RNA sequence: AGAACCUUACCAAAUCUUGACAUCCUUUGACAACUCUAGAGAUAGAGCCUUCCCCUUCGGGGGACAAAGUGACAGGUGGUG
RNA sequence: UAAGUUGGGCACUCUAAGUUGACUGCCGGUGACAAACCGGAGGAAGGUGGGGAUGACGUCAAAUCAUCAUGCCCCUUAUGAUUUGGGCUACACACGUGCUACAAUGGACAAUACAAAGGGCAGCGAAACCGCGAGGUCAAGCAAAUCCCAUAAAGUUGUUCUCAGUUCGGAUUGUAGUCUGCAACUCGACUACAUGAAGCUGGAAUCGCUAGUAAUCGUAGAUCAGCAUGCUACGGUGAAUACGU
């Protein structure tokens, strides 16, 4: 039932950056995965230049889902500490998944196409939005 | 395993060790030494049922202390016994001793007296069963908080490993404020091994 | 690896030398497993005891990538079908 | 000058016994002794498998224990060697003596 | 068997290393302590029976 | 002048915090904490002490500190630096108990049991 | 190719070209740095007059043309001439110091 | 919780049969270190030395054995959880 | 003072043995008023703080006669045994475990930091010299909070490789050396060089982890004359997840 959450982050503006530095530690090694991910900030503030707080919070409030589903399939309440913990690991999964070329170019360009509300971060949302209401049938 | 003989746990919290000496590298020479006088205890053991031995090592000196089951002839009529008793050990160990005999507690309560005592009783072809009964009798009315003997093999001319238990009182065994004896023994006349494991439970 | 230069056993020596003086022999019955390939065993054959029975091999001119430890393998058929 | 010992028996209360007895002695017929100085007391570790023919996962651990106790007495004088070899009746301990 | 190698490790060997530290009171050949020249079952036996003054297991 | 002195004990770590006078900063070893402790920027955690406790006036540190990790290292000075805070006057005792971080965690790395590897994984299940 | 042996990658660094045929190799890379100065100045192939210089003589005891080729092959030939106590053995994939074959996949076997 | 030999229980060879080892009786006794030879090695022949060391009132015991005879035997990783 | 090497103290940490302490021991509420339950305060430990040994009756004709003993049957000029070679490890193979990579969170290069535990007398080899490295050689201290094994790796400080069967990768064999072993071939390990296959996260199925956790990266000990991708112990970074049966 704890979570045991870590209230602190180096950039105290957003504490979402705590289960950034959280998930990204793969491999049991922090200091590269911190790095990369303010690679990652930075390439944002700079390309298309504006504060990263921004089109980070527009990518974590237009890709956060609201149909999911918990042999029988039926959509469910979603409950927001698990919506914005869905949100940051897909977030990371396209990261893993773009493998692009430099170390943060793949992250900057998610964020900001997340934040433009399209690519296939907006993709995997109407997935789960169609996938989910193809299950309502189970819903009466 | 399942069980485990308890005085192996008891021992370095409450009761002492088995063996004594004092500590070194060179811990091999002395277990080997003196495993070669518990092997030689048999003599002792097999007609007066010394219950065991704790052997200590001085300087250059060793103190041993027997637990007989009664000290008159172990200690002779004037000592007639006790000398070549230290003269054998001295010639086997390549070392002298200081023999202190002391007798066991007057009541036949303890645990590795008894447990020869119906080995030897079911080696004389008597009826496991009523030497039991005669046993936790007179555990009972010597006095003790708890005490339980069992048995292992084919009892009484049978082909069948079959196991039995008759205990009596409070015996705490997972509890560690005990202080108990823990026995085994080893009795057959024509037939395998038929062993038995006496337990003793005296004072918390 | 090597240790005290080339590895012998210093009684098998004793009978080749005994045999090389005179015309070289062509029946050595022997163990040769603590022996290793030099110039002295030239001409001569040995019989080294896989395990079974020794079988004679004679000694070529190149041996360099051969030892006389082993000519065929002590499992018999290597253990396998093929 | 100094006196040093060094103490190792596998019973923590008959080496505290020891050094005890030790420092009274010692201090009996003179003064200006050092107290039981602690010492780290390292151990050892012995895996053991409780099985005989199989089950080598399920196994027992043992160890040893290794206690080193360290008094020292300054001021040397043969009353306090004879204080210190009076008795030794807790053999476990092993009197080391240095200077 | 067995019976022949208590007294061939004891015989006369070829050369320095030709020998195992093999149990005295026991026969066991494998799982042996150079420490005490006993095997692993004797060990944890003797152990049981407190015969060495070390300490109990649980201390850690 | 005075000076404070405490102490944390923290995975295998123990920094011997000495607080003294001065503009608010550390010394760890005689040695500044940026390049000492690697990628450790988390010191807004450690001066979490400064704004939380004790208004904002930022008093000096010096500490020696041996043993356990640098992150635990670094955990070790908060409670040496709270220690310090509490002997200062009793008066922020009870906030402290109040704002978290006093409690000494007593969560350190356990013993390792038999049955896991390298990585620390129980043993797998008879499948197939 | 132009510098030696078969082949080399065009527009790429030394490092790399050295060690894409038969030839020096990269383990040795240190003792080429220490004794040589053509390394990978840029990814790019930038062979100029300056480089060259003296790359060549200090690789050049490490004639790889065909010299690896023609001791294998001189290998295999005792190997399948002589009596083959190893060759009996490189049928089945052991080496000489041997590998205890149990999971014989198909690479190095039919 | 250590497979090159020893390791290992199997095969082949050199091999003995109270046997490799150990005890009980006696001829008795501090147990042989090193070399040459036949022998794949074992083992065997020897040169050589092991060699009352402790009590010894002179033996004897023990105490080891150098080899031998003796009836038991020892032995089985032979089997049976 | 390079450095706790030195004079000075045990101040701090740490160091081993007595003592308080988390025990429901107090308050409010709930609860049949009771037990008990919930929240709280104090409090490091709030509802047994955490971890480890202690595994009831018994079930499995579960395993061990091959630790040992062990009744019975058999060989007992062989079913006992002295010495030499191998063999338990062979491969059309399959199996499960474990180790290594499929990568650019990365690899490669250079300066740079944090740990405890264990063993050590002929063993642990200070410094140093040599060597292509393994390692060769000489050499300090220490029956151990002195000295050694022994450096912690990731990580911090800069660079390069720029998405390829790749500066990923070391399976494969060949060449020349090193430690130990009289002996490294079935049959040890390591090194310097070359060669460079598959593998670009793996289908149905499938195992592990609830907090200092996994995962990851290092260290020490036994096993040993030398040989650990196996085991144990120590240390570093360090997350979300349990709404609910």
């Amino acid at each position: 039932v704890p979570k045991r959450d870590v209230l602190p982050d180096p950039i105290h503006n957003s504490k979402l950056v705590t289960k950034l530095i959280n998930k990204i530690m793969l491999d049991g090694k922090r200091g590269t995965a911190q790095r990369i991910l303010y690679s990652a900030f930075d390439l944002v503030e700079q390309r298309s230049g504006r504060d990263a707080l921004e089109v980070f919070e527009e990518a974590i409030n237009n890709i956060m889902p609201v149909l999911e589903v918990k042999n029988y399939q039926v959509p469910v309440e979603v409950r927001p500490e698990r919506r914005t913990t869905l949100g940051l690991r897909w977030l990371v999964n396209y990261a893993r998944l773009r493998g692009e070329k430099t170390m943060e170019d793949r992250l900057a360009n998610e964020i900001l196409d997340a934040a433009n509300n399209t690519g296939g971060a907006v993709k995997k949302r109407e997935d789960t939005h169609k996938m989910a209401e193809a299950n309502k049938a189970f819903a009466h | 395993g399942q069980k485990i003989n308890p005085i192996g746990l008891r021992v370095g919290i409450i009761r002492d060790w088995e063996a004594k000496w004092y500590a070194e590298k060179d811990f091999a020479s002395l277990l080997h030494e003196d495993l070669k006088i518990r092997k030689f205890i048999d003599n002792e053991l097999k007609e007066a049922s010394v219950s065991h031995v704790e052997i200590e090592r001085a300087a250059n000196r060793i103190n041993i202390a027997i637990h007989t089951g009664k000290p008159g002839m172990v200690i002779g009529k004037g000592g007639s016994e006790i000398e070549k008793l230290r003269n054998k050990l001295n010639a086997l160990t390549d070392k002298k001793v200081h023999i202190n005999v002391i007798e066991i507690k007057k009541v036949d309560l303890d645990a590795r007296l008894v447990a020869e005592n119906i080995a030897r009783q079911l080696e004389n072809r008597a009826s496991f069963r009523r030497v039991q009964k005669q046993a936790i009798t007179r555990a009972m009315k010597l006095g003790a908080k708890g005490i339980k003997t069992q048995v292992s093999g084919r009892l009484g001319g049978a082909d069948i490993a079959r196991a039995e238990q008759y205990s009596e009182g409070t015996v705490p065994l997972h509890t560690l404020r005990a202080d108990i004896d823990y026995a085994h023994a080893e009795a057959d006349t024509t037939y395998g091994k038929l062993g038995v494991k006496v337990w003793i439970y005296r004072g918390e | 690896s090597i240790k005290k230069g080339p590895f012998v056993d210093e009684h098998l020596m004793k009978k080749v030398e005994a045999q090389e003086g005179s015309e070289k022999k062509q029946v050595i019955k022997t163990w040769s497993r603590r022996s290793t390939i030099f110039p002295n065993f030239i001409g001569h054959t040995f019989a080294v005891y896989d395990g079974r029975k020794h079988v004679p091999v004679y000694v070529t001119e190149d041996m360099v990538g051969h030892k006389l430890g082993e000519f065929a393998p002590t499992r018999t058929f290597k253990g396998h079908v093929a | 000058q100094k006196i040093r010992i060094r103490l190792k028996a596998y019973d923590h209360r008959v080496i505290d016994q020891s050094a005890e007895k030790i420092v009274e002695t010692a201090k009996r017929s003179g003064a200006d002794v050092s107290g039981p100085i602690p010492l780290p007391t390292e151990k050892s570790v012995y895996t053991i498998i409780r099985a005989v023919h199989m089950y080598k996962d399920s196994r027992e651990q043992f160890e040893q224990r290794t206690h080193k106790r360290l008094i020292d007495i300054v001021n040397p004088t043969p009353k306090t060697v004879d204080a210190l070899m009076g008795l030794n009746l807790p053999s476990g301990v092993d009197i080391e003596i240095k200077l | 068997a067995k019976t022949s190698m208590v007294a061939k490790q004891q015989k006369k060997q070829k050369y320095a290393v030709r020998e195992y530290t093999r149990c005295e009171r026991c026969g066991r050949p494998h799982s042996v302590y150079r420490k005490f020249k006993l095997c692993r079952i004797c060990f944890r036996e003797l152990a049981y029976k407190g015969q060495i003054p070390g300490v109990r297991k649980a201390s850690w | 002048q005075v000076e404070y002195r405490g102490t944390g004990r923290r995975k295998n770590s123990v920094a011997r915090v000495r607080l003294v006078p001065g503009e608010g900063n550390i010394t760890v070893n005689n040695r500044d904490v940026r390049e000492y402790l690697p990628f450790e920027s988390l010191i807004l955690d450690l001066n979490q002490p400064f704004d939380v406790t004790e208004t904002k006036g930022n008093y000096d540190v010096l500490v020696n500190v041996h043993g356990g990790g640098f992150t635990g290292q670094a955990q070790a000075i908060r409670h040496g630096i709270a220690r310090a805070l509490l002997e200062a006057d009793p008066e922020y005792r009870g906030s402290l108990k109040r704002a978290g971080l006093l409690t000494r965690d007593p969560r350190m790395k356990e013993r390792k049991k038999p049955g896991l590897k390298a990585a620390r994984r129980s043993p797998q299940f008879s499948k197939r | 190719a132009r510098i030696a042996g078969v082949d080399i990658p065009r527009e790429k660094r030394v490092v790399i070209s050295l060690t894409y045929i038969y030839g020096i190799g990269t383990s040795t890379a240190q003792k080429i740095l220490e004794e040589a100065n053509v390394s990978a100045d840029t990814r790019v192939k930038d062979l100029t007059d300056d480089e060259l210089g003296r790359i060549r003589e200090v690789v050049d005891g490490y004639k790889v043309e065909g010299d690896l080729r023609r001791e294998t092959n001189l290998n295999i030939k005792r190997l399948m001439e002589i009596s083959s106590y190893r060759g009996i053995r490189h049928r089945r994939g052991l080496p000489v110091r041997g590998q205890k074959t149990k999971n014989n996949a198909r690479t190095r076997k039919g």
